[PDB]
């Protein structure tokens, strides 16, 4: 059926017309088959014939269903996508399962017919007109326009999704207590009800579904646990992720393609590891659906991961608002962070990994604050609220490090769990000069035009050194002469640089570097017991800076 | 009502609407803004759109101080800047007043029916926990808060309504700014707040407020740049002076180390003291004079964006400069700690933000654009939290550790 819903006012991008794309020609199996989809969605009012005064087309094609004699209607908006306007994603993102409050009765309903029963604009209806060609070309074909959502259309899933929440809104007033979800072909329903007073209430719905062109099939119907929503087995204490199973293909197409990205972008959410990158770079290229496309080196050992990784189970409880939530972080190898957020002990909501690869210099400290921020932010998201947190880092390492940042910095609530390996400051430079300890004048240059450069030290107990440099910067140098006044030297130095950028690196303390240079000094301070180092503007007529900046330009 | 004209508003030429996404919100702003919003989609300020709007606006809810209702907050920040400009000079003396209270007049907007062909532009979307539901979408009918273009328009209106109070106080200064009142006078304390009184109840009476704050310019010190004071000065000690008035000699004139560098003969020890000749003496006295007073002849420019660093100090002190050109300061401070914040640098910094940009609206109308010593992610995780203020500034990020740090504490 086509639901009385307002229409939704949609426009073409600014400047441009409608799509204008030849139809390829068909084979005369799959024309008769587009004919026989045709008819029976145009006296279902789904589409309408146009006269040969509509400019516009656009391509269509013939395949079968997965495993099925039936055949298909897909359609390639690509080009109508273009030139049609941008609309809002209004979510902010996918519901969560353990953001379900637990329910005694649950009813999943299945809304699968509901994009070809939502209206399209009138004014809009001329720009989805399609072809259905002759095999003699001589014989003029068959043309339609869509008068409901087309499967495939740039606005279709904001407008359905619109229309949906508009017409449950007047049965959600009315039931304030029951918990509905929406999400296209699956609808969840579920209230602290008994079984026959809220089975009449699942009836009232699917009447006032029915009344707005929605229909809701007893087949796909479910009753009893466990139930299926959004690839989740819903169990009356627990969910679990149901296996998803990625298809085996000889010839893989465009379309299956990017309807796999799409899988894998889904799955991603939930497991760790899943990589699009060699399937996407496979796309690159194409001009039809029906593109056949043979996958790389790359594409299918990337593949092959993702199988291994999806055979992970996954599983989790509900939420309980009556009890606090409860989030703790775990370092891993690599700057790899793993958390659970929890309630009661072993029953976790979300369990995931953060893999921190952005940046060259930092520690694991920052890494910590930027992982309780990502929880902190998901938990509002699917809770309405920040957790409370367990942190592997001491209180006195905590407050060692926000006290004498130059940055502002801040960690909400949160208790220490001593569990290896713990977060901990590697080194820390003296705030005053160290008496007894050598002093070295610390300087380097580079030249521009051939990067060659010179690096080295004078000390006020008269030692001298100057390194030649191949293949460096300015910036390379100046690291690279600290280092040696590092390496020459006892546990407790001195240093004098008068580079800002040198000098800036190792204020924030790094413990971790993409540099092998700066991954060196980094060892050298932790061996060290005592660090000073001092800053001095350079060319100012400074002793020790003087003789050894001679020396190295 | 009857429909009084709309003026007809556009965006600056070449620019789009504002496309800028909706942060999450916790349990208790959401319940908050579905609440107000409720009310002014009845009231007919407000009404819900769909998805053929591209266009939308971040908003959440605070709460100002000396008060404990709910604020919505929409960051017209992206709006403001695309949208045309409106063509008040600034009162210099409010700059000068013994008191100046700041009062919120921003429900007077929603008298102002908002142009038709304008009002796509101020979408904006209540999220929802979970996902449960897509987002509830809103937008503008009448003048928006936060929205430049709401005072501009309403200024007439604005005008008329304080025009008996200005004439029966002529010494009294009223400005006003976004959605707040700022009103200066040299009158006692005492009968000032009886004055503010007599006010907002004049604008109680005709609905510009629905059913304290004071500030004291005369109390807002500038922050100097200070050299140490020793007897015995190391090598080290000698090197941070050199590097601080090198610094400085960007912003002062006249400003010498030669007779200091001299004392840095050689290859010395960080940690040997040197004593300072009679000439090194000489000049260092000299620079102190120097940099006694605040740098002559630096002038605002109307035109100009302002620009505001701040420094963590640490001991909750923090200090700050605004400028229009590098080394050319037109104001320094410091901001000493305050109890309730003292483990949350957050926190501390917002109301450091706040402070910097209120100053900015009494002295020259206009609030500063930020460099925040922050984190990007760390900000914008927990500022709204303790944000009071109706009006958002514009700010960066930086992330350079200073030796600017000690060049002005």
């Amino acid at each position: 059926p086509i639901s009385p819903i307002e229409t939704v006012p949609v426009k073409l991008k600014p400047g441009m017309d409608g799509p204008k794309v030849k139809q390829w020609p068909l084979t005369e199996e799959k024309i008769k088959a587009l004919v026989e989809i045709c008819t029976e969605m145009e006296k279902e009012g789904k589409i309408s014939k146009i006269g040969p005064e509509n400019p516009y087309n656009t391509p269509v094609f013939a395949i079968k269903k997965k495993d099925s004699t039936k055949w298909r209607k897909l359609v390639d908006f690509r080009e109508l996508n273009k030139r049609t306007q941008d609309f809002w994603e209004v979510q902010l993102g996918i519901p969560h399962p353990a953001g379900l409050k637990q329910k005694k009765s649950v009813t999943v309903l299945d809304v699968g017919d509901a994009y070809f029963s939502v209206p399209l604009d009138k004014d809009f209806r001329k720009y989805t007109a399609f072809t259905i060609p002759s095999i003699n070309n001589e014989t003029p074909g068959i043309r339609y326009q869509y008068n409901v959502l087309p499967m495939g259309w740039k606005g279709s899933p904001a407008i359905f999704q619109c229309s949906m929440t508009k017409i449950l809104e007047p049965f959600r007033k009315q039931n304030p207590d029951i918990v509905i979800y929406q999400y296209m072909d699956d609808l969840y329903v579920g209230s602290d009800l008994e079984i026959g007073q809220h089975r009449t209430k699942i009836e009232e719905l699917r009447q006032h579904l029915l009344r707005w062109g929605f229909t809701t099939p007893d087949k796909k119907h479910q009753k009893e646990p466990p139930f299926l929503w959004m690839g989740y087995e819903l169990h009356p204490d627990k969910w679990t992720v149901q296996p998803i199973v990625l298809p085996e293909k000889d010839s893989w197409t465009v379309n299956d393609i990017q309807k796999l990205v799409g899988k894998l972008n889904w799955a991603s959410q939930i497991y760790a590891g899943i990589k699009v990158r060699q399937l996407c770079k496979l796309l690159r290229g194409t001009k039809a659906l029906t593109e056949v496309v043979p996958l790389t080196e790359e594409a299918e050992l990337e593949l092959a991961e993702n199988r291994e990784i999806l055979k992970e189970p996954v599983h989790g409880v509900y939420y309980d608002p009556s009890k606090d939530l409860i989030a703790e972080i775990q370092k891993q190898g690599q700057g790899q962070w793993t958390y659970q957020i929890y309630q009661e002990p072993f029953k976790n909501l979300k369990t995931g990994k953060y893999a921190r690869m952005k940046g060259a210099h930092t520690n694991d400290v920052k890494q910590l604050t930027e992982a309780v921020q990502k929880i902190a932010t998901e938990s509002i998201v699917i809770w309405g609220k920040t957790p409370k947190f367990k942190l592997p880092i001491q209180k006195e390492t905590w407050e060692a490090w926000w006290t004498e940042y130059w940055q502002a910095t801040w960690i909400p609530e949160w208790e220490f769990v001593n569990t290896p390996p713990l977060v901990k400051l590697w080194y820390q430079l003296e705030k005053e000069p160290i008496i007894g300890a050598e002093t070295f004048y610390v300087d380097g240059a580079a030249n521009r035009e051939t990067k060659l450069g010179k690096a080295g030290y004078v000390t006020d107990r008269g030692r001298q050194k100057v390194v030649p440099l191949t293949d460096t910067t300015n910036q390379k140098t100046e690291l690279q002469a600290i280092h040696l006044a590092l390496q020459d030297s006892g546990l407790e130095v001195n240093i004098v640089t008068d580079s800002q950028y040198a000098l800036g690196i190792i204020q924030a303390q790094p413990d971790k570097s993409e540099s092998e240079l700066v991954s060196q000094i980094i060892e050298q301070l932790i061996k060290k017991e005592k660090v000073y180092l001092a800053w001095v503007p350079a060319h100012k007529g400074i002793g020790g800076n003087e003789q050894v900046d001679k020396l190295v330009s | 009502i009857s429909p009084i004209e709309t003026v007809p508003v556009k965006l600056k030429p070449g620019m789009d609407g504002p496309k800028v996404k909706q942060w999450p919100l916790t349990e208790e702003k959401i319940k908050a803004l579905v609440e107000i919003c409720t009310e002014m989609e009845k009231e007919g300020k407000i009404s819900k759109i769909g998805p053929e709007n591209p266009y939308n606006t971040p908003v959440f809810a605070i709460k100002k101080k000396d008060s404990t209702k709910w604020r919505k907050l929409v960051d017209f920040r992206e709006l403001n800047k695309r949208t045309q400009d409106f063509w008040i000079p600034h009162p210099a003396g409010l700059k000068q007043k013994k008191s100046v209270t700041v009062l919120d007049v921003g429900d007077a907007y929603f008298s102002v029916p908002l142009d038709k062909d304008f009002r796509k532009y101020t979408a904006f979307t209540i999220p929802s926990i979970n996902n449960e539901t897509p987002g509830i979408r809103y937008q503008y009918n009448v003048l928006p808060q936060g929205w430049k273009g709401s005072p501009a328009i309403f200024q007439c209106s604005m005008t008329k309504i304080l025009e008996p109070f200005r004439k029966q106080n002529p010494d009294i200064v009223i400005y006003q700014y976004m959605d707040d009142l700022y009103v200066g006078s040299d009158l006692e304390i005492g009968q000032h707040r009886t004055k503010i009184e007599e006010l907002r109840q004049h604008l109680l009476r005709w609905g510009f407020i629905t059913p304290g704050y004071e500030l004291h310019p005369d109390k807002w010190t500038v922050q100097p740049i200070v050299l140490p004071e020793k007897d015995s000065w190391t090598v080290n000690d000698i090197q941070k002076l050199v590097g601080k008035l090198n610094w400085a000699s960007q912003i002062y004139a006249g400003i010498k180390v030669r007779q200091l560098c001299k004392l840095l003969r050689g290859t010395k020890a960080l940690t040997e003291v040197v004593p300072l000749t009679e000439e090194a003496e000489l000049e260092l006295a000299e620079n102190r004079e120097i940099l006694k007073e605040p740098v002559h002849g630096v002038y605002y420019d109307p035109s100009k964006d302002l620009i505001a660093e701040i420094q963590k100090q640490g001991q909750g002190q923090w200090t700050y400069q605004i400028y229009q050109e590098p080394f050319k300061n037109l104001k320094t401070g410091k901001y000493a700690r305050m109890k309730g914040a003292h483990t949350n640098d957050v926190k501390q910094l917002t109301e450091a933000v706040q402070k910097i940009a209120t100053e900015s609206i009494v002295i020259w109308g206009k609030t500063p654009k930020f460099k925040l010593p922050i984190q990007k992610e760390t900000w914008e995780a927990w500022w709204t939290e303790y944000w009071q203020a109706t009006w958002i500034p514009e700010w960066e990020f930086v992330n350079t550790p200073p030796l600017v740090k000690l060049w002005y504490q």
